[PDB]
């Protein structure tokens, strides 16, 4: 969020985030951790971060329930989300 | 001597007035619910010019007058030390 | 009206003009109550300053310590906006929570051209603030000649 | 190497019980041992038990109405009784 | 992106005329505002800090500044809005 | 302390014709008797 | 404790009655800092965001942290649990 | 703690970067100075470097800052890490009968678990996402 | 000097104990806490570990907990050794 | 001293029921006594052995036996309290109003801890709700120091 934003603001996005993936990806979503105050920056009030782990491979036939479908979906239903840069992305092979 | 001073208190004023303070936030963590506002709290910060030293207040007379740092030093940027001096064919010069 | 906020802060001439001809207040506030003079004012847009005061945005509007929009350009050096922002009825003796002054600002930045303005439209030489202090105590403390002469 | 024959055990305090505990839990375990001589022999604390001590309170009432501050009262105390390393000087050349 | 911050100009010659040191008004802003970690204390066992710091509902507003009292060299209790003023300015929340 | 922890060391030996093997799992097993929150571990010789 | 910070005695009134510190402030144990909060499926949770030292072998140290890990969950306070919202190291055994 | 951007800048990154020099197979170096009152300087080195010698030698030089900060500061701890910048896992601890709240849990985290964790080898950086218990005194300006 | 065992362990090991983090190869940590007043803690490391990295790494660790030690405790000094037990001899001295 | 002696205030302070049972019967010293003038009634007293205490009772244990300090066996166990200790303390004659060299009994003691059932034990025998320690203090002055209300209601 901006510099400035609450950390019940922040929050608020997170519920935003973590519904999305409990409700929008339950075949795709074992699990959400979700921490507030805590991003690549790293603390702040207006900062956070999802940690999403996807059921296994076995489960999510299909390239429209791999990773990168599955983020792209996801960046877009969360780019309608006021006041935030929220974005879900697959690490690369190599970040270095 | 003619203000009844010394270097103690030049050094005293100097730690007090050329000063920077950690003073936290408005509406910092824990705050209480529904706060709006997150902003840093901004008090002393570094002088930056001979000007600021010179008007570092070191005391006021009983007939409310002044000694500032300038009315009993002179003051200016200059090395930190004056040991070394180094010329190129005879010429002003520094060097690495 | 958040929009303005933001546009004015950006110095959006383009994008005021919109919000503006779409009708946001004009004199929409911030958290610490800026509007978008006060905003303009600061980061010294000129031509948004004019727009904004043209679509009749309170030349007068102040911030939860008092302060307007003339105290912050007087401060931070911006010679047009003042004269513009007093052209159009800014009280040139404005007082924040603390007693100062747009006088007292300029003063203490040493912003000549600012201070003759101000003076100019009647800035009050005598004002105290909440210490008692003077744009003229001000400019011999900070042992400015030039400035002082002035304020005389 | 020790012996080849013996054993070092390391018995832990998981979750704050506090040293008397600790003891009692130790003691528990040396009994026990000590029913099976077939198996076990000279099963022992390597440590040392606990020992008479002398608590001694500051009243802090009672010192705050003589005006007698705590850190004269404890350096007092630690000095006469402890021992107390001021600072160094220079016995024929060398630093003590 | 800058953001609002608070600015808080304490006045050396207010303070002094009133006896108020400037060491006390820094620690009673910044461990007010900002907390100050004391010294530590054991938790069931375990060694960690001791904070002290303003109750939440005593630095959420601007005008909660002006309730912190120092106590003057002469005894007498002084509120900080006697010797400060303040703005509001922008800056930096990260600087890189 | 262990490991970081409070600790106490206690050491011994297997009995004549005993391996320190038969030994330790007999100290494990009483080990495991031991009041609520009470744990072990080896260290030295019998760590490795 | 609470108990024993609170009756910290700061002085003594001159009719002899006691301020202690329990009254000038609340007192609590609480957190070093509360800025971050997580939250794993929407539920109260905590965790170890752990990062690998340089050069190390990452599916070496993360058999290293379960193993650690293993001897922790014996001494839990009832309820508690370890979950595991996100690892990267199954992926590298999986594939290879 | 307490500090904003700047004062964390003006008073400990540029003294502690300051002293960063002859270190051997640096290739660059940057810094984060933010309103939380934190600092991070990030030292990256040539592939091949030592990462053991690296981190001897920027500590090496931190010691010579060390003095020259604020007493605050160095109570905090500072430390020096060689890691990833990534996260190998994050464990996460939860309670299934909701018998500790997540103040609770961060604690025990921290008090019963994080050491041991941090003290395993190949492990270079461990964060809490919680907090350790402090004893906190909420101080009262009035009946101050 | 003049430290019961209790004060050496709670104000000096824990603390510590606490900061020997990210460092290599480590295989367990022991301390004593005792009431001449001393401190040990012992390290051990994986066979094949180069012993002077192992010091060095330790040495360093604690070069940042020293600021966190009480003044009497920095004003003696910590020392970080290789732990040997073998002599190649002893040298006697008296006087006759 | 005497070597049963010892070894006495050894098995009542590790809690070795057996160990005394036969030190009685062998004559070990009831009333032996370390540097600090602990008895083995001292040291049961004070780690909570309560079969112990009884036996060194019947054995001619002097139940008001003092320390160097002025203390007895019925202070460490109102202490540390150990509730069914302090009963058969009081009931074999233990001075239920004992001051130590500070001036300080049993109830200071149990209501510095927040021994509640202790204190209710003590002041059942007779225990002086008014006596003061060396600096004025009673047992009601600890309990609202230390914000115990409800030990400050029962000593009201
Ligand atoms: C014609 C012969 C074909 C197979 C011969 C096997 C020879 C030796 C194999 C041993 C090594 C691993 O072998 C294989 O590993 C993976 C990883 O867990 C498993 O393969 C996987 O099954 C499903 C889908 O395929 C995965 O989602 C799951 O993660 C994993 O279990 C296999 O069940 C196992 O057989």
């Amino acid at each position: 969020l901006p510099a400035g934003a609450t950390q019940e603001r922040t929050q608020k996005v997170l519920n935003e985030v973590t519904h999305y993936y409990l409700t929008k990806e339950k075949n795709n979503v074992e699990s959400v951790f979700a921490v507030n105050g805590f991003g690549f920056a790293g603390r702040g009030q207006n900062t956070g971060i999802a940690f999403v782990s996807l059921k296994d491979w076995a489960d999510r036939p299909g390239e429209e329930n791999k990773v990168e479908a599955i983020t792209m979906r996801a960046t877009r239903a969360f780019s309608q989300i006021k006041d935030a840069m929220v974005f879900a992305f697959n690490l690369p092979a190599i970040v270095e | 001597n003619k203000f009844q001073l010394t270097p103690v208190d030049v050094i005293t004023a100097i730690k007090a007035q050329n000063a920077q303070v950690a003073a936290g936030q408005l509406g910092g963590t824990p705050p209480v619910k529904g706060q709006q506002l997150n902003a840093s709290i901004i008090a002393q910060t570094r002088l930056t010019s001979t000007e600021e030293f010179g008007k570092i207040l070191l005391k006021v007379n009983q007939d409310g007058s002044r000694v500032l740092l300038r009315d009993v030093a002179k003051i200016e940027l200059g090395g930190e030390n004056y040991d070394i001096i180094a010329e190129f064919n005879g010429q002003p010069a520094s060097g690495l | 009206g958040k929009k303005l906020l933001e546009a004015a802060r950006a110095g959006r001439d383009d994008e005021v003009r919109i919000l503006m001809a779409n009708g946001a207040d004009v004199n929409a506030a911030d958290v610490v109550g800026w509007t978008p003079l006060h905003l303009a004012a600061y980061w010294g847009h000129l031509e948004i300053v004019e727009v904004l005061l043209k679509n009749g945005a309170d030349v007068n509007a102040y911030d939860t310590l008092g302060s307007t929009p003339l105290h912050l350009a007087a401060h931070f050096g911006h010679l047009e906006i003042v004269e513009v922002l007093l052209k159009n009825g800014a009280d040139v003796n404005a007082k924040d929570d603390n007693g100062i002054t747009p006088l007292h600002l300029a003063a203490n930045r040493g912003h000549l051209e600012i201070v003759e303005v101000l003076l100019k439209y009647g800035a009050d030489v005598n004002a105290q603030d909440k210490f008692g202090k003077t744009a003229f105590d001000i400019s011999i403390n900070n042992g400015n000649e030039d400035l002082a002469e002035i304020l005389q | 190497l020790g012996t080849a024959t013996g054993f070092d055990f390391e018995l832990i305090d998981q979750a704050g019980l506090g040293h008397e505990k600790l003891t009692q839990a130790r003691n528990q375990l040396l009994a026990e041992a000590a029913k099976h001589p077939d198996m076990l022999t000279s099963v022992r604390p390597n440590g040392l038990e606990d020992t008479p001590q002398f608590k001694i309170d500051i009243d802090q009432e009672k010192a705050q109405a003589l005006g007698v501050s705590i850190n004269d009262i404890n350096t007092t105390l630690g000095a006469a009784w402890g021992g107390s390393y001021v600072n160094d000087f220079i016995d024929r050349g060398r630093v003590k | 992106e800058d953001t609002p911050q608070f600015k808080i100009d304490i006045d050396q010659e207010k303070a002094q005329a009133l006896g108020v040191s400037i060491n006390d008004i820094n620690t009673t802003l910044g461990a007010a505002w900002g907390g100050s970690y004391v010294n530590d204390f054991i938790d069931r066992g375990r060694v960690k800090k001791v904070y002290v710091m303003s109750e939440a509902k005593y630095r959420m507003l601007p005008d909660d500044i002006g309730d912190w009292y120092v106590r003057a060299a002469d005894g007498q209790m002084v509120p900080f809005s006697a010797f400060s003023s303040s703005r509001w300015e922008y800056g930096s929340p990260r600087l890189e | 302390r262990y490991n970081g922890l409070p600790s106490m060391e206690i050491l011994g030996q297997a009995a004549p014709g005993k391996s320190t093997g038969e030994a330790m799992e007999l100290m494990e097993q009483l080990a495991s008797k031991l009041p609520t929150g009470v744990g072990y571990d080896w260290t030295g010789m019998s760590y490795q | 404790s609470t108990e024993e910070f609170g009756k910290i005695l700061l002085k003594v009134n001159q009719d002899g009655s006691r301020v202690l510190l329990r009254d000038v402030a609340k007192i609590e144990l609480g957190g070093e800092n509360y800025d971050i909060i997580a939250e794993f499926n929407g539920q109260p949770a905590s965790g170890l965001g752990i990062k690998l030292a340089t050069g190390a072998n990452a599916l070496d140290t993360a058999a290293a942290i379960r193993a650690e890990l293993a001897k922790m969950e014996p001494f839990f306070p009832s309820g508690l649990k370890i979950v595991y919202p996100y690892d990267t190291t199954p992926f590298v055994k999986i594939s290879i | 703690p307490g500090a904003d951007a700047k004062t964390v800048q003006d008073t400990v990154t540029q003294v502690i970067e300051q002293n960063m020099n002859g270190i051997d197979n640096l290739m660059y170096m940057s810094s984060n100075s933010d309103s939380t009152g934190t600092v991070q300087i990030t030292l990256t080195f040539e592939s091949g470097t030592d990462a053991d010698i690296a981190q001897v030698q920027v500590q090496n030089k931190l010691q010579l800052a060390m003095p020259l900060l604020p007493q605050e500061v160095q109570q905090q701890g500072v430390s020096v890490e060689k890691s990833s910048s990534s996260f190998l896992m994050v464990v996460g601890v939860i309670n299934t009968d909701g018998t500790m709240t997540q103040e609770d849990i961060s604690d025990y985290v921290a008090a019963n678990m994080k050491d041991a964790i941090s003290r395993t080898s190949g492990v270079g950086d461990v964060q809490l996402f919680g907090s350790q218990y402090a004893m906190r005194i909420w101080m009262n300006p009035n009946e101050l």
